[PDB]
């Protein structure tokens, strides 16, 4: 398990607006948050917490760099015959659609610029590279989102999907959809197709929003295995049923140090069980005063999840 | 406030003519007359199950589906048989089998839509809807599966407004079924994750509780079923009624459900002596907790005296002393503090209505939340396994569209419902 | 001079009709004298309707009784946001009407019931549109806050959490009289276990005469509005002092009614006798404002308070050496004709902020937080223009008065 936080720069509209920037990382791992705060008096006073973190991202920080700090290690993993899992964790606008899907005030834009491609391209690269030819692994993804316990496939036209679990507890998504890639561009092709049918309010003025949780999968298959090869599950959250599942997320998570259900641990639910397992987790924080409570609350519920490391 | 019951299948429509038998009577509402009411005020809060289309016909809004056309013709041909408007009969002539995916994925998902049209014309009704009464059994085709299925649709539609189910969970000695706990895992599943108040009653606890508490010899289903409908009256409609401490479907249901399982219940009615001689009287009230709090008298099978409570609702109607009603519960708290469970401080959820049960003087519902009811789900729990290991009846159910996997979840499921119950009990 | 007062919610209007009985009947004023100087608001009909069809019918002008005979909604959401807002213009016309017409006014006694849908969230923006339009005078709210036990609606903590939040940063000082707390006094202090709302009406009816109507009256030690909240808050937060009354005796049952000063002081500490269900249960008083009434000589006050300050199982605050308002008045009180009323000839209507609702709030927030932790009536405000940014938000806002009303006391 690691742990990262990438604080994003200050937008224009927040700078017009002249929010200050609370937020200083001044280390590779030192978090600060300059808390304003006031006392009854209204004496105005900082209150500067300090955090630390596996990695921590300045505003400076592009999307290669933290893909390079958090998913890219993990890419292994999968190819070990692991399951990997990556999530971007933290308040609306924050910058979580950003750095998986790709750039974009809108959080929806260029898919090569994210995550999902940057981790996809590794994965034809190192499937390329000796060791593992000789697997003759097949790559398959698949992208989904859970919106209020419901499972909807946007590689297939938002699709609801039914998800059943056995006795043996072991679940499974029946109907899901998986498309066989064999480059990276087909990859950009499933994540743009994806990423427009993601779920949403009405057009809004600007930016998307994340009403759902977004899951996008890279399987490695060569006939089944343990079910798989491998499989890596990147995850776009929803802005921090919601609240149940992120409560989830944390136990189920820290669960995997050692070894109240909700719809998308249950989907995930293999990726944590196993003994061969990593996950990272990206704290996205907005610098802007404003942002202050929002930001303690993301960066807390980070440090309990470190916690188990 | 408002409610609409439903009828599924054929029990939970046996029923439908017995709750409605009651009811009516417990608000003058004749075949199809009017409102006779010895009084006034049984007509003040009516509404809650009828519909102002004439003017002395207040039609009951509850409906009837069933894949089995001889039901719904022997309740449509019989006494208060006459007064449904024929648009709640929601029938299916198919072959109404008795199983839980024929009448929940096959067939009854036909008939679904022609159903929810009008559960969707009841709701628009008028005023504010509150929720829907459902009765039903877990041993069935049109009971578990269609009518397991009308629910799922409905929280769907209203995840506001509450939903109330009276499931006649299979009843152990004796099974009045085969697969009983084929059609019964699969529908306590859909139960778990869509209803929010569930009354389980059982045939054999109704027995018992018929022919030694009521010496009655010979307890044709009529009474059984009369039984309960008392039951369900003083439920709902009852607290529709005016009282010093009135509650409603929520105060109900926000006071019985520390969990949001959804959590099932055990109701109990109060005054329950035999006819003549028994008419004891003995009712002034630490009668009637007396009564309500003992095992025997428990509509359901299990025995509370097997496991702590997490709500205890007596939901009273009768005139008497807020003093003599809030005062007996609580040596009736600390007389079992053993099984009440603590980290409650007061697990009893006093109700108090007025007016009583037409000819009687004072009476007392109880809508027991015990963990006991673990003790049940566990035993329909294990003659699933004991029968799906070697996948038994288990054709009838696939060959109609089924998965292997769809019993391994209901059970799982459910079988995980009876875990976490007892994460109280301790 | 003056203090307009509105009325809002069937409850603010049922208690205003009774306030407003008490009135006429201890200025010699019958059914038709002079001209009120006041407002009503409900968006229930049936409700103002009886001030329209009731007694005191041609009291008032139909010009000062406003209706929306659109829906009530026992929801806040609504009350405020959706409906209420429609009315509100409506509303504040009047209260900029009425509020021109007299001379150098000092504020609004405002009516509200709390927990109810026209009384805590209309009010909200009521006195919201106040704050700013008047932002220079008094903004005494006076509230029934939530029965501890025996409240009525479902959702009332909903209704109260809210309307707490959005008159905080808009109210000068909000006299508190809690419903049931007032029943005890009914069963307790005067014994009827018949007690009609329109007794609490005529009970508050009291304790609140004693605050406008004599205190604006000529007296020996005279106390304007501004006066209190002055020597009533400490502290910015619109803080909510508690009404008590003494002479609650029976005009019946037991008769010693002759009860000295020196008794009918005594008579206010005393936890059952507080329009209120928070008994000082450790709240040390940080300021009171006791309104005496009738024949009263100064000393037996300036000694009668003495003998209190040095009773110290009344301790007051640590930063407060004094904190005792004493108002005299001349007139004795005037008790309705025929009710249950005692009648005494002198009583002391004493209010003050106690660190004991650091109790009565916290039981109330908690309330709130079960049922939103599953959201339950949450539907129901949404769907009228409200977010989960509004009860999220107005929930973290009380906290930090369980906070504060924790910090200006328990510590030295």
């Amino acid at each position: 398990i690691t742990v990262c936080v990438r604080k994003r720069p200050i937008s224009r509209k927040e700078v017009n607006r002249k929010e200050i920037d609370v937020i200083s990382v001044p280390r590779k791992d030192m978090l600060i948050v300059h808390e304003p705060r006031s006392k009854v008096d209204l004496t105005k006073f900082l209150e500067n917490h300090k955090f630390r973190f596996d990695y921590a991202f300045n505003d400076t920080c592009d999307n290669a760099m933290v893909y390079k700090y958090t998913a890219k290690p993990l890419v292994k993993t999968i190819f070990e015959g692991g399951m990997a899992t990556c999530f971007a964790y933290g308040q609306t606008g924050s910058g979580k659609t950003h750095t998986m899907g790709g750039e974009f005030n809108g959080k929806v834009q260029d898919c090569k610029n994210g995550i999902y491609a940057m981790a996809a391209k590794d994965v034809f690269v190192t499937l390329n590279m000796p060791r593992y030819r000789a697997m003759n692994l097949v790559v398959s993804a698949s992208f989904f989102e859970i919106y209020s316990g419901k499972v909807f496939d946007l590689l297939s036209d938002k699709q609801k999907l039914r998800v059943l679990e056995d006795g043996k507890q072991q679940v499974q998504v029946v109907g899901l959809t998986e498309k066989v890639v064999d480059g990276v561009e087909e990859v950009l092709k499933l994540i743009q197709h994806g990423n427009a049918a993601r779920t949403s309010g009405q057009t809004s003025a600007n930016s998307n929003s994340s009403r759902s949780h977004a899951v996008f999968q890279i399987v490695l298959r060569p006939q089944g295995s343990t079910k798989i090869h491998g499989k890596f599950s990147f995850i776009d959250l929803a802005g921090n049923e919601i609240n149940k599942s992120l409560l989830a997320l944390k136990e189920c998570i820290r669960a995997l140090g050692k070894q109240r259900v909700s719809k998308l641990t249950q989907v995930l639910r293999d990726s944590f069980i196993g003994e061969k397992s990593k996950t990272c987790m990206i704290a996205m924080i907005s610098p802007g005063l404003s942002s202050c409570e929002h930001t303690l609350n993301t960066l807390r519920y980070a440090d309990r999840v470190k916690e188990l490391v | 406030r408002e409610i609409v019951h439903i009828q599924a299948g054929q029990c939970g429509n046996q029923i439908g003519a017995k709750f409605w038998e009651v009811i009516s009577d417990e608000h003058g509402i004749d075949p199809t007359g009017s409102y006779h009411g010895d009084s006034d005020l049984q007509l003040e809060r009516i509404n809650v199950y009828y519909n102002e289309a004439a003017g002395n016909k207040y039609v009951p809004r509850a409906i009837l589906v069933d894949l089995e056309p001889g039901t719904m013709d022997s309740v449509r041909s019989g006494p208060f048989g006459q007064i449904f408007r024929p648009d709640n009969f929601v029938f299916g002539q198919s072959g109404a089998g008795n199983n839980w995916a024929k009448g929940h994925y096959t067939e009854g998902a036909e008939l679904v839509d022609s159903v929810l049209d009008v559960v969707r014309k009841e709701s628009e009704s008028c005023d504010c809807l509150q929720g829907f009464q459902l009765t039903h059994s877990l041993g069935g085709g049109t009971g578990s599966g269609m009518g397991t299925l009308l629910i799922s649709k409905i929280r769907e539609e209203y995840p506001d407004r509450i939903m109330n189910t009276f499931s006649v969970v299979p009843s152990p000695k004796v099974s009045d079924t085969v697969v009983e706990p084929y059609n019964a895992t699969l529908s306590v599943h859909q139960l778990v994750e869509n209803t929010d108040e569930t009354y389980c009653i059982d045939n054999e606890a109704l027995y018992d509780i018929c022919f030694r508490t009521l010496k009655l010899t010979t307890p044709t289903y009529g009474d059984l079923n009369h039984l309960v409908s008392a039951t369900m009256s003083g439920v709902t409609t009852c607290l529709r009624f005016p009282g010093q401490l009135n509650a409603d479907l929520r105060k109900l249901a926000v006071n019985m459900v520390p969990f949001p399982r959804l959590h099932f219940f055990m109701p109990g009615f109060a005054p329950l002596t035999s006819r003549g001689s028994q008419q004891y009287r003995a009712l002034t009230v630490p009668e009637l907790t007396q009564q309500m709090f003992d095992a025997k008298n428990m509509m359901a099978a299990c025995d509370p005296r097997h496991g702590r409570y997490l709500t205890v609702a007596a939901v009273f109607r009768g005139r008497m002393s807020m003093k003599e009603v809030d005062e007996q519960m609580l040596n009736v708290q600390n007389k079992n503090s053993s099984y009440f469970v603590e980290w409650i401080p007061n697990n009893v959820k006093t109700a108090v209505c007025d007016i009583p049960p037409r000819g009687l003087k004072m009476s007392a519902t109880f809508i027991g939340n015990s963990t006991a009811i673990q003790e049940l789900f566990k035993r329909i729990s294990e003659q699933f396994t004991a029968m799906f290991r070697r996948k038994a009846f288990l054709h009838w159910y696939t060959g109609e569209g089924m998965d292997e996997m769809e019993f391994t979840e209901a059970e799982s499921n459910m079988n995980d419902l009876v875990s976490e119950y007892q994460q109280y009990q301790d | 001079r003056e203090c307009i007062s509105i009325h809002v919610g069937q409850a603010g209007v049922q208690i205003g009709n009774a306030c407003w009985e008490l009135y006429c009947l201890e200025h010699g004023i019958q059914p038709d004298g002079h001209v009120p100087r006041a407002v009503f608001v409900d968006l229930e009909p049936t409700v103002i309707d009886e001030v329209r069809t009731g007694t005191y019918r041609q009291l008032f002008h139909p010009e000062q009784l406003i209706t929306g005979k659109e829906d009530a909604a026992n929801n806040y959401a609504r009350g405020h946001y959706t409906i209420g807002k429609e009315i509100i213009d409506l509303v504040l016309d009047r209260i900029r009407k009425l509020a021109d017409q007299c001379t150098g006014l000092q504020g609004f006694s405002v009516f509200h019931s709390f927990g109810g849908g026209t009384g805590s969230g209309f009010t909200s923006l009521l006195m919201e549109r106040l704050s700013v339009d008047y932002g220079k005078k008094s903004k005494l709210e006076f509230s029934i806050y939530p029965a501890p036990q025996v409240s009525t609606a479902v959702v009332e903590p909903y209704n109260s959490i809210l309307t707490t939040h959005t008159t905080l940063e808009h109210s000068d000082c909000a006299f508190m009289v809690d419903n049931e707390a007032i029943y005890d006094i009914c069963r307790r202090n005067l014994d009827i276990e018949r007690p009609t709302y329109t007794n609490l009406n005529r009970l508050i009816g009291q304790i609140v005469s004693s605050i406008t109507a004599s205190l604006r009256f000529d007296g020996a030690l005279n106390v304007d509005l501004t006066e209190f909240q002055t020597n009533l808050v400490p502290y910015p937060r619109g803080h909510f002092p508690l009404a008590t009354y003494a002479p609650v005796i029976s005009a019946e049952k037991a008769y010693h009614e002759q009860l000295s000063v020196a008794e009918i002081t005594n008579a206010c500490f005393e936890p059952a006798n507080q329009m209120v269900k928070c008994d000082p249960r450790h709240g040390k008083y940080m300021a009171c404002c006791l309104l005496y009434r009738g024949d009263v000589v100064p000393k037996d006050v300036n000694a009668a308070i003495a003998t209190i300050k040095t009773k110290r199982t009344i301790q007051f605050v640590d930063w407060c050496p004094t904190g005792f308002k004493v108002g005299i008045n001349y007139e004795p009180p005037t008790v309705v004709p025929g009710g249950d009323l005692a009648k005494v000839q002198r009583a002391v209507c004493m209010l003050s902020n106690t660190t004991a609702i650091a109790e009565a709030w916290a039981r109330l927030d908690h309330k709130f937080d079960l049922m939103y932790a599953k959201r339950a009536f949450v539907h129901w405000y949404v769907g009228e223009g409200m977010e989960e940014g509004e009860f999220s938000e107005a929930r973290e806002d009380m906290a930090a008065l369980e906070k504060d009303y924790e910090e200006v006391g328990v510590d030295s």
